[PDB]
RNA sequence: CGAGAUGGU
RNA sequence: AGGAGUGGAGCCUGCGGCUUAAUUUGACCAACACGGGAAACCUCACCCGGCCCGGACACGGACAGGAUUGACAGAUUGAUAGCUCUUUCUCGAUUCUGUGGGUGGUGGUGCAUGGCCGUUCUUAGUUGGUGGAGCGAUUUGUCUGGUUAAUUCCGAUAACGAACGAGACUCUGGCAUGCUAACUAGUUACGCGACCCCCGAGCGGUCGGCGUCCCCCAACUUCUUAGAGGGACAAGUGGCGUUCAGCCACCCGAGAUUGAGCAAUAACAGGUCUGUGAUGCCCUUAGAUGUCGGGGCUGCACGCGCGCUACACUGACUGGCUCAGCGUGUGCCUACCCUACGCCGGCAGGCGCGGGUAACCCGUUGAACCCCAUUCGUGAUGGGGAUCGGGGAUUGCAAUUAUUCCCCAUGAACGAGGAAUUCCCAGUAAGUGCGGGUCAUAAGCUUGCGUUGAUUAAGUCCCUGCCCUUUGUACACACCGCCCG
């Protein structure tokens, strides 16, 4: 019930980043396909998905809570 | 104690990682009902008041007390003079 | 997101058959009772059955801290659409009392 | 969304409120009523409870 | 049963009470015969608001 | 709450001079003033603290409510013609006028 | 019910149940002259009987607004499939029952007619239908800015004793 | 037959 | 006329003033143990910080090499808030973004309102129709007198005939050896059966005494429960009354005033928007006046209100004996109830194992004062128990600014209270303890119940007020009025 004193450490939201769609895939020979980045070793997440490579840990954004390898 | 051995862990880093033969700095904490273990001693804490942090330097004598013991919530009073009303004879007429 | 759209179809579908809606107002509960088992909560029923009304799809009465909800001729028209569902059926209510 | 969206309410004024009115304050436990003071007479002839003495 | 209330909605004037109450009353009948033929007599003037309940054997 | 008064008369509504009396300054055609005298029908003798001594006049909203008094602190309407006469706006109190002067507002004349 | 409840709590909670439904249907039915709910127990099955002087609009098309309201008060008080059935019954001597008098008064107020008017139109129905006395009263912002009331009067009326 | 003035909301 | 007091002391609790980041706020006979207001968190409105959308719908834009969603680790943070920064996986048309528009609010106005409650006001008061009187506002009816708790009756009469309040009415207390009839209530008696005593005419017995010791396929309703009816009317006798209406004493009788509920017309700038999905207008609406962490509501030179404990011998302490009534009980989201019996411990308390959804189990509800015996000896004393040190349990997510409880120690003021001032007429005042509410934990409050049980009155208008009539007025904002130098 007054008026209101501003704080000064202003954001609204971050903002997300924005990239192109797909390069875990390589075709290196005419009928020839490699996959560059791996696939965790679980249950429901077993194909199709990938881990990311970081600096120094392998880690499944799907999985997000655990599924990190220490290299 | 779920997740408040998070103090513990900070408390134990600044007593490691302070130059030899001088003090750590401080950590900042709410926890003002944790006790006093003996690991705690010879240790900066910044025990919030209320709106701000007071800084103790935890002395082995406070073992067993609280945390909230040693930063308190208010200042002692010292009296103006009494005001309109304060007494039956006090009534004002314009 | 609002809802995944596999808890929204099966708010409109659990509508659609029974042709009625009733539900408490308070939004921490984990489970709406009922055919709305196998996990949406009443948050998410709330927020569907508003989204109706606004539309003209439902009509709307409340007491004692309930809310009810009623089916109407536009958004039987609308949900048949939605859940692709063959233009004869009226599950329902069809029958003339006595 | 946050993880952390609610503290303990399985006892005192944060567990129970009025079954008419949502209020918190002046309500009756007695005989499974949870009605608030100001809603239980209002209601109290349909309830079928009356005075005498 | 007992209630009692103060009538201000509000705690303002001077301090009046009101005494609400409710009255139950309880009777028993026990019969000598067969299973088969208290679901007849336990049918009928049973109109009114009255609970009725029967149990198959206390005596 | 508390009457400071004593009678029947409850037939008003309460003066309610409380929480957000938000602190209120000068724009152009005002000066803060000291009352000097109290005169009969409804006027005053006040000294402003720039030195111009003016006869002085209660507007019809502050009639047998805000009760002037002297060696009081008052807010101050000038008129563009017959400088010598104005009429008052505001009066403060002592917890308001001390905080003028911490303002640094009021010249090191005022009593508080 | 695993092991029945006590009699102190089963005959509180059977008066709870009625204020509800009485309260759902009061709001429900409003333009549509509700005035009471009646209720009875029989093996494996509850009969709720509602009383209305416009009866075809409790029951609307074909029957509609009965299933509704059926299928609504199952859904809410937790009985099982089949068990509820409701009867819509007509006012007899209408004008000898106070909440239809209070409501046909509401929406003809509501209507936009004039106070005076509206009241003694109610006031000669209720005396022509033969009760032995009548008061009627409105209260508020009537005509300004200050708040006033009308008491309309005819015949006897008790205020005393049993 | 003691003394018994006055009136912001 | 009197009784117990209150005002004086210590402590509890509500209010003002002061202090503070905040000590949230309403209320001044008819405010102040009142908001059912006993705030650790929550409640929560105040103060210091940080996440979140739970911004419907419409129109436009952006967009399937994609609109958007979520997150490990390190830094950061009160914090394991992917809040934010670095990094690079993930989801799939549900969102995002600009404009319009909504939605929520213990925000503002009770001097814009509804509903409810209090008060004028616990007294006897209030009003049409037709007729009579006045140019009229108005008036009579609604009264000179008698009588009553009463505008209750009698009677009188330019009025006649009616309506509401009063009374009747509803609940409650006291009586029934008469009625109906009980293994969820008892008594008596015996087929009898069993333990103990010889105290008894008399044996260690048929026969006596003691029993909440135990069967009845014995008899019954006095004691308990609770349905129907009964009973009391100023009815009888003697006085007094315009011999009417009534009033006083007495016989007979369980009883010749039992106690509550409900209550008119007309008002108040009475209280409540902080009971509500009762509500107009105004304010605010993503750096929110819509959730979590910590603090405050308890702060103390001081003035006031409702209360608890006492100043002792008509007592305090330590043993022994023997008597109640009203109620509540496994929480329906919401996750907890009342307890017998056995064992461990000085105590608070702990473990085991049963009954109760209740005339069935806690329970024959072994209550306190009171009653009988002992010790102290007129001493601030073995009266009084404030203030304060140390240790142990129980509730809880958390007890420090001490939740409540137990133990040893410390041992204040206070010797019947100045001017003032409250309540009370019989199973009453006062003394004494027990249930219900609020309750995870917990009465010095409040709303009910039983137990011990007085002194003084049977009146008056003096003080403070209320009702009716006659009377005066320069008042009608109505004596807290108006008005002169």
């Amino acid at each position: 019930k007054k008026s209101y004193t501003t704080p000064k450490k202003n954001k609204h939201k971050r903002k997300k980043v924005k990239l192109a769609v797909l390069k875990y895939y390589k075709v290196d020979e005419n009928g020839k396909i490699s996959r560059l980045r791996r696939e965790c070793p679980s249950d429901e997440c077993g194909a199709g998905v990938f881990m990311a490579s970081h600096f120094d840990r392998h880690y499944c954004g799907k999985c997000c809570l655990t599924y990190c390898f220490n290299k | 104690r779920r997740k408040q051995h998070s103090l513990l862990k900070r408390l134990r880093k600044a007593k490691k990682e302070a130059p030899p033969m001088e003090k750590p700095e401080v950590v900042k904490t709410h926890l003002r009902d944790m006790i006093i273990l003996p690991e705690m001693v010879g240790s900066m804490v910044g025990v919030y008041n209320g709106k701000t942090f007071n800084q103790v330097e935890i002395k082995p004598e406070m073992i067993g007390h609280y945390l909230g013991e040693f930063s308190i919530t208010y200042k002692p009073v010292k009296h103006g003079r009494p005001g309109i009303g304060a007494t039956h004879s006090s009534r004002f007429i314009p | 997101m609002l809802m995944p759209k596999k808890n929204r179809i099966a708010i409109y579908e659990l509508l659609f058959k029974e042709g009625v809606m009733v539900a408490k107002k308070d939004v921490h509960m984990p489970k709406h009772p009922e055919l709305a088992d196998k996990n949406v909560p009443n948050l998410h029923v709330m927020k569907a059955m508003q989204s109706l009304k606004s539309r003209g799809y439902v009509k709307e009465q409340f007491a004692w801290r309930h809310f009810y909800w009623y089916l109407t001729n536009e958004g039987i028209q609308y949900l048949r659409d939605y859940l692709h569902l063959p233009p004869e059926i009226v599950p329902a209510t069809l029958r003339r009392s006595r | 969304q946050q993880l952390y969206w609610s503290h303990p309410r399985k006892f005192g004024q944060g567990s129970r409120s009025c079954r008419v009115c949502s209020n918190r304050h002046g309500l009756i436990r007695k005989y499974g009523l949870n009605m608030c003071r100001q809603c239980f007479r209002q209601y109290a002839k349909d309830i079928g409870f009356i005075k005498l003495d | 049963l007992r209630i009692t209330t103060r009538k201000t909605p509000c705690g303002e004037g001077s301090k009046t009470w009101d005494r609400f109450q409710m009255r139950i009353h309880k009777r028993l009948i026990d019969l000598h015969s067969p299973s088969e033929i208290v679901k007849q007599i336990t049918s009928i003037s049973i109109e009114p608001g009255v609970e009725v309940e029967v149990t198959i054997a206390d005596a | 709450n508390k009457g400071k008064g004593g009678k029947n008369r409850r037939r008003g509504k309460n003066e309610n001079e409380s929480e957000k009396r938000e602190l209120v300054f000068k724009e152009d055609g005002q000066e803060y003033a000291q009352v000097i005298k109290m005169l009969g029908n409804g006027r005053l003798e006040a000294m402003c603290f720039d030195g111009v001594k003016r006869l002085c006049h209660i507007r019809g909203k502050l009639r047998k409510k805000v009760w002037i008094n002297t060696s009081d602190i008052i807010l101050v309407g000038l008129r563009d013609y017959q400088d010598n006469k104005a009429d008052v706006i505001l009066k403060y109190n002592a917890d308001e006028a001390r905080s003028l002067k911490a303002y640094g507002e009021l010249p090191e004349h005022a009593k508080i | 019910m695993a092991v029945q409840i006590s009699k102190k709590r089963k005959f509180v909670a059977d008066g709870i149940f009625k204020a509800e439904l009485n309260e759902f249907l009061t709001r429900e039915l409003a333009e549509d002259g509700y005035s009471g709910v009646e209720v009875r127990v029989t093996p494996t099955r509850t009969e709720i009987i509602i009383l209305a002087t416009r009866t075809q609009n409790v029951l609307g098309e074909k029957g509609r607004r009965i299933r509704e309201l059926t299928a609504v008060v199952q859904k809410r008080f937790g009985f099982p499939e089949g068990s509820v059935e409701l009867y819509a019954e007509k006012v007899a001597t209408r004008g000898l029952c106070a909440i239809a008098q209070a409501e046909s008064l509401r929406y003809k107020l509501l209507g936009g007619l004039a106070v005076r008017r509206a009241c003694y139109g109610v006031l000669r129905f209720i005396m022509e239908s033969g009760a032995k006395g009548c008061e009627v009263v409105v209260s508020g912002k009537l005509r300004g800015q200050r708040a006033k009331s009308m008491k309309f009067v005819d015949g006897l009326m008790i205020h005393s004793g049993d």
